[PDB]
């Protein structure tokens, strides 16, 4: 069991980033849509993930 | 209650695209007038030192 806690603590940690980097892109695109701008982010994970 | 989402997200959302209008509408015509104001100003003083 107790070895699964981490697991979780595992996966909960991750859907939060994904929630995410999914969060950085809706609504961001959302915006757009109405007309603004988010997007210079992505450079920052993109060359995050780099 | 969900009649009820179904409006007011709508008027919200109806107002976010006064936003975008908004946001649509945006300035280069009024940086263009001090550049002019600020030269027309120096022909004048052209006239007068002529």
């Amino acid at each position: 069991i107790q070895r699964n806690t981490l697991n979780i603590d595992k996966l909960k940690i991750e859907t939060a980033q994904e929630l995410k980097n999914a969060e950085i892109a809706l609504r961001t695109q959302k915006t757009p849509p109405g007309l603004q701008h988010e997007y210079a982010a992505p450079a920052d994970y993109f060359r995050i993930l780099v | 209650i969900c009649q009820d989402v179904e409006n007011l997200q709508k008027f919200v959302k109806e107002q976010k695209q006064v936003q975008e209008e908004i946001s649509r509408m945006s300035s280069k015509a009024m940086l263009k007038v001090q550049e002019d104001i600020k030269a027309l100003k120096q022909l004048l003083s052209l006239a007068a030192n002529g």
